[PDB]
């Protein structure tokens, strides 16, 4: 009956779901675990760029804490 | 090459420029103003200007334009194209390589020969893009510049309903 | 519904920026110490860059007056490699 | 045309003009010219045959190339000032164009070569706002950016416009070219004292202005377009000849008339900066048109073309015209050299 | 003036609420009394830094601390 | 001064020949006309943007504004020229010579 | 013309805030509030001088005085500050508001302890 | 760089996906075949509506123009004097949209 | 025809986008804002034949701050030279100016 | 990295469009009483890979074209403005993460009529370009409402920051304070992808002069902006819970959103008879733009009386 139509919704549903999840794992994933630095604004990308001075290895996602000054 | 890539979509902006302007017919000319006004366009967002990139599109690309081929379409239906186009482009290869060996050039002006990424600022406009709050004092500021240009266009919906009208 | 959130959203802003104005001027320190150690090393490089030149003052402040100008972008990048200088000029407008 | 929107039509044309007078701010200069030119399109096209639309499409052609080279020259002013203030341009180059995009917007020559057209096609009221109210706004800019113009080059353009005009308008018979090539002569008159003294030069436009204004207000009077059709009013109206007579001789400057005295006080401020040569050219070149208004008066009131049988019936019928202020524009145009010192007031 | 309302109602409704939110847009914010604190938001809502003042020594009413009493401060807009 | 600012000037004095040398088209001449305003728009975008002035980054947009009502007054007396004669050639405009 | 005199290198040491964006603004305003005088002068010698080289003195007491600032809390409250922005800086646009229970945290344990 | 780097895999994979499919199926070899519409052969009729409905989008389209930095308008200090152009600019299009209509504008594209 | 209404009835109609000095948008600084400020201070009230010729160093000096003429023909000398004494081998990049050297602050 | 994020988006938007067409033709064929394609696969799960291969060694039409350019460029730019539109897109997190990204799916949206115009005028067909000429006239009107409609919804954003349209409706869906919009929105946009019951492409079509091939490269096209339109409206007004730990959550659920106004989009051309030409130029002109131009000083004068304007940043 009416449920035929559901596996090709289901087939087009994952294929808007690659997307997303793919998208979502690969901003988490080359930045260290964490969301990818969203940079809109000026004062966010000079800290974004202290963030890559500070922290020594030229990646601005490798945060320095406290552990950094004494 | 890189440093150069407002230099190269200036130099692409030119040649589309010598391609249309040398006028094969008003269907290829609206083609290369299209791409020119893409690659323009592009010249505009390498400076940070986004918001004009995007009124590039949306309105000079998105209305004017596709008006122009709207016209054109429906009512139109060589060697000096060709000459002219070969004309132009050695012109404007001969500037290219005359910067390209001088580091400068003087056509009416005096201009540099360095990348154009050397005519910058170095600091941060804290939780604003400068243009964006530009172009938002239209409103709080430029009074005298919305009526002008709001009574104009309303004249111009009156005087396009008067001039097509035909009698 | 909107009314209630957008307040609560001007009042988070207004936190945000008053995090920031309690960072600036310690960005802003560390921003003068970053332009004129850039400076310097670029007037010790001019001035063991220049020494064939006739006629050359290294350090020559093309303005007639005394007042700090605020350094070009290729006042501070000048000698310096190509990624760093593609990494701060195009850096922000290229950022995704 | 609606009335209603005619008359908000006539006062966008007239508030383009005032913009372009009151402002400082170059980019509200060059709104002022676009809203100046896109209201006047429905005022030439007010008739709608196939001659108006030509005539509106050599217009907006040239006025659209002058102000696109007016705002290409705003913006090298903005590279090489960064302000936009209206006065003098700080840049050689932004002076060249910008007097070349003025030059094309008030048809000065080498730039001159639409005015007969446009002024042909287009109806006389329209031919009238064209030829008056259209030259206020560029000699207005003209007014406030002369510390940077180019002394040869306005020179230039003023002896070349007053000779194209001057040797063009002897061969005509259309009354409309006529005025255009006058206009190309009054106009070189006007820039060619610019830099010397520029209250001569708004002398120079009043009273073009009033004698313009007079001509078309005549020309819409006996509905006559060409020199024939001119000829032909000494029965339907003599004293009309009459005035075409004097207006024409003063246009092209008679003493004691008062379209000698723009003239006169253009010599005269002139030879002040030890330029004799200059006017006396331009005086030279004055008298063609001079003959040529000769020659119009031979035609129209010193002699009486034979008519036709329906000018009878027309004796019938007085004129039931608007001729708005044309005793007052015909008395201003030509018994007002006795007050040649009036000229202080637009100091 | 309810008798032609109801007959545009009746024929072309879409021009009567375009007209009603119209006229609603328009004369109601001079009406509201939330129009005083968009100002009072907007122009409360940092941008920039906080230039401090030299101590000349008379200025009771500017504070020496942001803790400090004196100042204008946000206690409408933490409550409103 | 900067070398792109050259090509923007270049790409308006090609556009500006193209205008002033007619081929057959009505429609080319509005195509070479709206160039020249591209070009003016890229200009003064980019001495606007580098000069951080920032009140004038409403002046492009009125920049377009204007000239695009100019560019469709322009249009509709292509329109009329079309009705009248069938193309839009500049050969067909040669009435009033006389 | 002149030639400009820019200060020394040895005269540009100084012992650097080495920490990361999402450390400063999750100390942020107890820093502002407790390191204000220093920040204060500097600012205000920033606006009236025009003039970074005359700033310098006062750019290293405020580098001094927000490494003073890092140690008094690295003394006492280490993990709750640690809690605090390791949850601010795994944000993207580093919401203060993601984060309101670390906040409570670590504003309880600084009133307490400081 | 990352935006360029979209464009460019985009445009390439649309014009290898055009290529693919003009030169596909000219592999094969069919046949080859004679080939020799509503109205013949006459000429286009230029049709004043179409152009009309053109040029109420462009300027309308302007007028957007004017409307678009409304978002970052309304967080201005100048509350009274921004409020009243909106509304004013609004109300211009309103105009332009009420004499398009009135004066007999929007006929066969109603 | 100047006919100075904005000053006669009191309005300010375009003196606010004439000049980058101005009072901008949330206080932002154009990139010569005290250059044309010294140049304006300069030439205010004594005329523009006056202001040609005693104001040439304030305008002088921003004009160079607007197109950056000078520091260009400077860097390009410089470069020039650096890029010849590289090409010769007479000269080596510090580790300051080649990128392994951890940037300050 | 960043390569495999692009063909990772722009693979699964060509399968969800091969599948859209499997959806259509199963939910139209349900609502009509009838079954759709169950024969070529399991459930008709092979259905259009039977149909691509179907036209993809078609013969083609070879028509004598205008333009052999701008034959070639239509399909390049349909689909180029087919697949970039989904690279601003908040789901949750965005591709290309940019500050105008409404203003960006707004400017190369209305950039995609060069298809329409371009491929109708390449043919020789005098009647093939009138339809494309009246296809023009129709998405360039409807674009209208759908930058004002786009503006006045904007005005609560605070931005044109797509990824901010996710944080302003955390507390209600923006459906409940602009539901006049959002079916106005949900028609314009309708009107927009020339769907039906606006699809006066079927009746001469524009693309019918073009090959099997080609036409295909259309048609996969137009089925990309039905989805990416779809997504937008989802974003723009049911913008679902966003757990920033897991966002497999908000992915889920604008999936599921997104699905259900796809197929509100097939379950309205099923069910209403096509407009003609003037009386969608009627319902845009006369009936949409009035609504619109009012909700527009509605929304501009609304958060000045409430003190709601939202934030910029
Ligand atoms: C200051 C600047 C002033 C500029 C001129 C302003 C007035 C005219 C503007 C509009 C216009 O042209 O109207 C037509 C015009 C009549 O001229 P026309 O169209 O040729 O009429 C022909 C027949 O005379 C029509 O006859 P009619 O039978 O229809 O009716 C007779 C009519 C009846 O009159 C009335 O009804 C007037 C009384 C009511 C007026 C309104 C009151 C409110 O009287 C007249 O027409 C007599 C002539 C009026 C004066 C015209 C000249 C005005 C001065 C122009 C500038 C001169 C400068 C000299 C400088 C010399 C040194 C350089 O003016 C009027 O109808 C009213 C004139 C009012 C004069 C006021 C003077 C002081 C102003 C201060
Ligand atoms: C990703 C979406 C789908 C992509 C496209 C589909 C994928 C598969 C593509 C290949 C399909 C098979 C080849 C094309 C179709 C051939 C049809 C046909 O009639 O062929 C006869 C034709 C010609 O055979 P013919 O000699 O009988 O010609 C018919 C015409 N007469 C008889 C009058 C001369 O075959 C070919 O042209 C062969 C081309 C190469 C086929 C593949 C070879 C092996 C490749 C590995
Ligand atoms: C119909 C027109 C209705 C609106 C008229 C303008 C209303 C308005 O906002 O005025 C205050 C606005 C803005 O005032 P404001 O108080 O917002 O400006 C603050 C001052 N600055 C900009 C320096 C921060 O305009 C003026 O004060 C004067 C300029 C324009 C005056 C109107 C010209 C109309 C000409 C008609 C012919
Ligand atoms: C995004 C989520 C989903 C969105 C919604 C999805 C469901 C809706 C869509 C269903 C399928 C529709 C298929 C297409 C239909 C096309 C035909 C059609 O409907 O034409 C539109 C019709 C056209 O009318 P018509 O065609 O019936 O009649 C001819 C028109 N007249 C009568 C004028 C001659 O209606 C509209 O234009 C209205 C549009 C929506 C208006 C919303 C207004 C809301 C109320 C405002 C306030 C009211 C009170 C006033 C103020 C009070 C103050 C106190
Ligand atoms: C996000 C999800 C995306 C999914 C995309 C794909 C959706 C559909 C997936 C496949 C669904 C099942 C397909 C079943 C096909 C028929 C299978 C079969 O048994 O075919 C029999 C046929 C003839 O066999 P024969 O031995 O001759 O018969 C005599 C037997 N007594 O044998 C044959 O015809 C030969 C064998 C044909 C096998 C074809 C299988 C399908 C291939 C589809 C391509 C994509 C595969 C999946 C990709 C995504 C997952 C990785
Ligand atoms: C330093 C200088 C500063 C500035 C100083 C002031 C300069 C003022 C310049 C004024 C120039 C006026 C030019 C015309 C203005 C518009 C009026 C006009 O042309 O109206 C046309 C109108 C058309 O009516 P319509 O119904 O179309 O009939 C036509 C046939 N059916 O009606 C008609 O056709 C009616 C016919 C008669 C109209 C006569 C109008 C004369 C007005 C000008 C008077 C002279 C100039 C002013 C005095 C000198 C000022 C310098
Ligand atoms: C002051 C507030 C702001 C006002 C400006 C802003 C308006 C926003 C909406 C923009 C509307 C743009 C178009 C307006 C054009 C109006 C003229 C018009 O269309 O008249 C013709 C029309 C008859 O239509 P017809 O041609 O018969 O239609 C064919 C299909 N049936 O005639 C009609 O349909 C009659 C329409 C007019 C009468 C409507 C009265 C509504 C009253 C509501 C309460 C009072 C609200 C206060 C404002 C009233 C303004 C008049
Ligand atoms: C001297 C200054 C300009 C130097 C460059 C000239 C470009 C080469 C063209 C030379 C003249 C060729 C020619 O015949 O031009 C006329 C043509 C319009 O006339 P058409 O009807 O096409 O041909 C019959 C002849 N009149 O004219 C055209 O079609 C001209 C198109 C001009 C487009 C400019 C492209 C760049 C040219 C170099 C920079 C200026
Ligand atoms: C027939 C011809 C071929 C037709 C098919 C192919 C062309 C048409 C389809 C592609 C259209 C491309 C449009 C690209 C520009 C869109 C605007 C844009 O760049 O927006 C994104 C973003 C603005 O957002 P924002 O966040 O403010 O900026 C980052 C700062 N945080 O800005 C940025 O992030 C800046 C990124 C760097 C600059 C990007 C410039 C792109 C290249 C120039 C245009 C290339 C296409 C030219 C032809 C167009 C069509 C004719």
């Amino acid at each position: 009956m009416w449920f035929e139509v559901l596996p090709g919704i289901a087939v087009m549903g994952v294929c808007l779901f690659i997307p997303g999840m793919a998208t979502a794992r690969i901003h988490r994933f080359s930045n260290g675990g964490r969301e990818k630095r969203v940079a809109h604004y000026s004062y966010q990308w000079y800290l974004m760029e202290r963030d890559r001075r500070v922290s020594g290895v030229n990646r601005y996602y490798v945060s320095k804490g406290l552990e950094n000054i004494d | 090459m890189m440093t150069y890539i407002v230099f190269i979509l200036s130099i692409i902006f030119v040649m589309g420029f010598v391609g249309f302007s040398s006028k094969p017919s008003p269907i290829y000319g609206g083609l290369g103003l299209i791409v020119s006004g893409g690659v323009g366009c592009g010249i505009v967002l390498n400076f940070g200007g986004s918001f004009l990139g995007l009124m590039v599109f949306l309105i000079y690309l998105g209305g004017m334009m596709v008006v122009f081929g709207y016209t054109t379409a429906m009512a139109t239906e060589n060697k000096v194209v060709l000459g002219t186009f070969i004309t132009g482009l050695l012109m404007e290869f001969l500037m290219v390589y005359y910067v390209l060996k001088d580091k400068e050039v003087e056509i009416v002006f005096k201009f540099n020969g360095m990348g154009d990424w050397v005519i910058y600022d170095t600091g941060d406009s804290g939780f604003f893009s400068e243009e964006a709050m530009g172009i938002a004092a239209l409103y709080s500021y430029g009074t005298w510049l919305v009526i002008v240009t709001g009574w104009s266009l309303l004249i111009g919906v009156v005087v396009i309903m008067e001039i097509t009208r035909g009698n | 519904s909107m009314m209630r959130w957008n307040r609560e959203r001007r009042r988070l802003q207004i936190e945000d920026f008053e995090a920031r104005i309690a960072l600036m001027p310690l960005l802003q320190a560390e921003k003068d110490r970053r332009v004129l150690q850039m400076l310097r090393e670029n007037l010790e490089e001019e001035a063991t860059i220049m020494k064939d030149v006739p006629g050359w003052k290294v350090g020559e402040s093309v303005f007639h007056t005394t007042r700090w100008v605020t350094p070009m972008m290729g006042e501070l990048y000048g000698l310096r490699t190509g990624e760093e200088i593609l990494s701060s000029t195009y850096g922000f407008i290229w950022y995704t | 045309m609606n009335p209603i929107i005619l008359i908000i039509i006539l006062m966008t044309v007239m508030l383009g003009t005032i913009i372009v007078m009151i402002s400082t701010h170059w980019l509200l200069i060059w709104i002022g010219f676009e809203m100046n030119m896109l209201a006047i399109i429905p005022i030439m096209m007010k008739k709608h045959n196939p001659r108006a639309t030509e005539a509106s499409t050599k217009y907006f052609l040239t006025q659209s190339t002058a102000s696109m080279l007016l705002m290409m020259a705003i913006i090298i002013n903005l590279m090489f000032s960064g302000q936009w203030t209206v006065m003098k341009l700080f840049n050689p180059m932004a002076s060249m164009l910008m007097t070349m995009a003025l030059a094309m917007k008030l048809g000065m020559a080498p730039f001159h070569f639409w005015v007969p057209e446009v002024t042909q096609g287009i109806p006389l009221s329209s031919g009238l706002i064209l030829l008056t109210w259209q030259k206020l706004a560029p000699m207005s800019v003209l007014y406030q950016i002369l510390p940077s113009i180019n002394l040869d080059l306005i020179l230039t353009l003023s002896i070349l416009s007053i000779t194209i005009g001057g040797w063009g308008g002897l061969n005509q018979t259309q009354l409309r070219k006529i005025m255009a090539y006058s206009s190309i002569a009054h106009m070189g008159w006007m820039t060619a004292v610019l830099l010397y003294n520029p209250t001569m030069t708004l002398l120079n436009l009043i009273i073009y202005i009033i004698m313009t204004s007079t001509m078309f207000t005549l020309f819409m009077a006996n509905s006559t377009t060409t020199t024939l059709s001119l000829s032909h009013t000494w029965n339907k109206a003599p004293i009309m000849t009459i005035l075409v007579l004097i207006t024409l001789l003063s246009m092209g400057g008679l003493p004691p008339l008062s379209g000698f005295m723009p003239k006169w006080m253009i010599i005269q401020e002139m030879t002040k900066n030890d330029s004799i040569i200059l006017p006396t050219l331009m005086a030279i070149t004055a008298l063609l048109n001079l003959y040529f208004y000769m020659r119009l008066t031979y035609s129209t009131a010193l002699t009486m073309f034979p008519s036709t049988n329906n000018m009878k019936m027309k004796w019938q019928f007085p004129t039931t015209k608007r001729m708005t202020l044309l005793p007052t524009m015909t008395v201003l145009s030509t018994m007002l050299l006795p007050l040649t010192p009036i000229l202080s007031i637009l100091e | 003036v309810a008798a032609f309302l109801k007959n545009v109602w009746a024929k072309e409704p879409v021009l009567v609420a375009s007209f009603a939110i119209a006229g609603l847009a328009v004369i109601l914010p001079t009406l509201s009394p939330y129009t005083k604190y968009s100002l009072m938001i907007n122009r409360a809502t940092p941008y920039n830094y906080p230039v401090p003042l030299r101590d000349d020594g008379n200025m009771p009413d500017v504070p020496s601390h942001p803790q400090d009493p004196q100042g204008p401060s946000l206690e409408w807009l933490k409550r409103l | 001064m900067s070398l792109v600012y050259m090509n923007i000037m270049m790409a308006f004095t090609v556009s500006l020949t193209g205008l002033l040398m007619y081929r057959s088209h009505l429609m080319s001449s509005l195509l070479c006309l709206e160039g020249m305003m591209l070009s003016l728009f890229i200009l003064a975008t980019l001495m606007i943007l580098n000069s951080h002035f920032t009140l004038a980054s409403m002046m492009p947009i009125i920049l377009l504004v204007f000239a695009a009502c100019e560019a469709a007054l322009g249009l509709s007396l292509l329109v009329m020229v079309s009705n009248t004669y069938g193309t839009d050639y500049v050969q067909n405009l040669n009435l009033l010579q006389c | 013309p002149g030639i400009v005199e820019l200060p020394s290198l040895e005269d540009l040491k100084v012992q650097e805030v080495k920490v990361s964006s999402s450390v400063l603004k999750a100390a942020a305003h107890h820093y502002g509030a407790q390191c204000d005088k220093p920040n204060k002068e500097f600012m205000l010698c920033r606006w009236e001088e025009k003039d970074p080289r005359r700033c310098l003195e006062e750019g290293k007491l405020v580098n001094q005085c927000a490494l003073e600032f890092f140690r008094q809390i690295k003394r006492h409250c280490a993990e709750p500050f640690t809690e605090y922005w390791t949850c601010i800086d795994y944000s993207g646009l580093q919401l203060f508001r993601r984060c309101r229970k670390e906040q409570a945290q670590f504003d309880k344990c600084v009133l307490d302890k400081l | 760089m990352n935006l360029m780097i979209t464009l460019l895999t985009n445009f390439t994979l649309a014009t290898l996906l055009v290529t693919i499919a003009f030169w596909l199926p000219q592999l094969n070899v069919y046949s080859e075949k004679t080939s020799p519409d509503p109205m013949g052969s006459a000429r286009l009729p230029f049709s004043m509506k179409f152009f009309l409905v053109a040029i109420t989008f462009l300027l309308f389209d302007l007028e957007i123009a004017l409307l678009l930095p409304l978002p970052w308008a309304s967080q201005t200090t100048n509350l009274n004097t921004m409020l009243t152009m909106a509304l004013l600019l609004i109300f211009l299009l309103a105009v332009s949209l009420a004499y398009e209509w009135t004066q007999k504008g929007l006929e066969w594209t109603e | 025809p100047f006919f100075d209404v904005q000053k006669k009835l009191g309005v300010d109609l375009d003196h606010w986008m004439t000049i980058q000095s101005a009072e901008q948008p949330h206080r932002i600084p154009a990139r010569c804002h005290a250059f044309e400020k010294e140049w304006i201070e300069c030439a205010h009230g004594i005329g523009s034949i006056r202001a040609e010729k005693e104001c040439k160093i304030e305008f002088e000096d921003f004009r160079e701050c607007l197109l950056r003429q000078k520091t260009m023909k400077r860097l390009n000398a410089i470069k020039r030279q650096r890029d010849k004494l590289i090409k010769e081998g007479k000269y080596t990049p510090p580790p300051h100016h080649s990128g392994q050297e951890d940037l300050r602050p | 990295m960043f390569m495999i994020n692009v063909l990772t988006l722009i693979i699964p938007i060509l399968l969800a469009v091969a599948f859209l067409t499997l959806v259509e033709r199963k939910v139209l064929g349900y609502m009509q009483f009838r079954k759709g394609p169950n024969v070529v696969g399991p459930y008709g799960l092979l259905q259009p890979i039977a149909d691509a291969i179907k036209l993809f060694i078609k013969e083609p039409l070879r028509p004598a074209t205008s333009s052999i350019s701008m034959f070639i460029l239509a399909p390049i730019l349909a689909l180029t403005l087919a697949l970039t539109m989904w690279i601003p897109l908040p789901m949750p997190y965005p591709l290309i993460n940019m500050n105008l990204g409404v203003l960006f799916m707004l400017a190369m949206s209305s950039l995609a009529v060069y298809s329409i115009l371009w491929s109708g005028w390449a043919s020789n067909s005098k009647y093939a370009l009138i339809g494309a000429l009246r296809a023009v006239a129709q998405t360039i009107s409807y674009e209208v409402t759908l930058a004002i409609i786009l503006l006045s919804v904007l005005l609560m954003n605070g931005s044109f920051t797509l990824s901010t349209l996710i944080i302003t409706q955390e507390q209600v869906w923006l459906i409940f304070p602009a539901w006049p919009l959002a079916m106005m929105w949900f028609i314009s946009t309708l009107a927009e992808t020339n769907r039906a019951p606006f699809d006066l492409t079927e009746g001469s079509g524009f693309n019918v002069e073009y090959a099997a091939g080609p036409f295909a490269l259309f048609f996969m096209a137009e089925y990309a902006n039905i989805i990416m339109m779809n997504i937008f409206t989802t974003t723009l007004f049911l913008g679902a819970f966003h757990n920033p730990y897991m966002p497999e959550l908000y992915t889920i659920n604008f999936t599921i959103k997104s699905l259900l106004l796809s197929i509100t989009f097939l379950w309205i051309r099923a069910s209403y008879p096509r407009f003609r030409y003037d009386q969608l130029m009627h319902l845009l002109w006369k009936n949409f733009l009035p609504l619109t131009l009012a909700l527009c000083m509605w929304h501009v004068s609304l958060p000045i009386l409430l003190s709601s304007i939202p934030p910029q940043t």
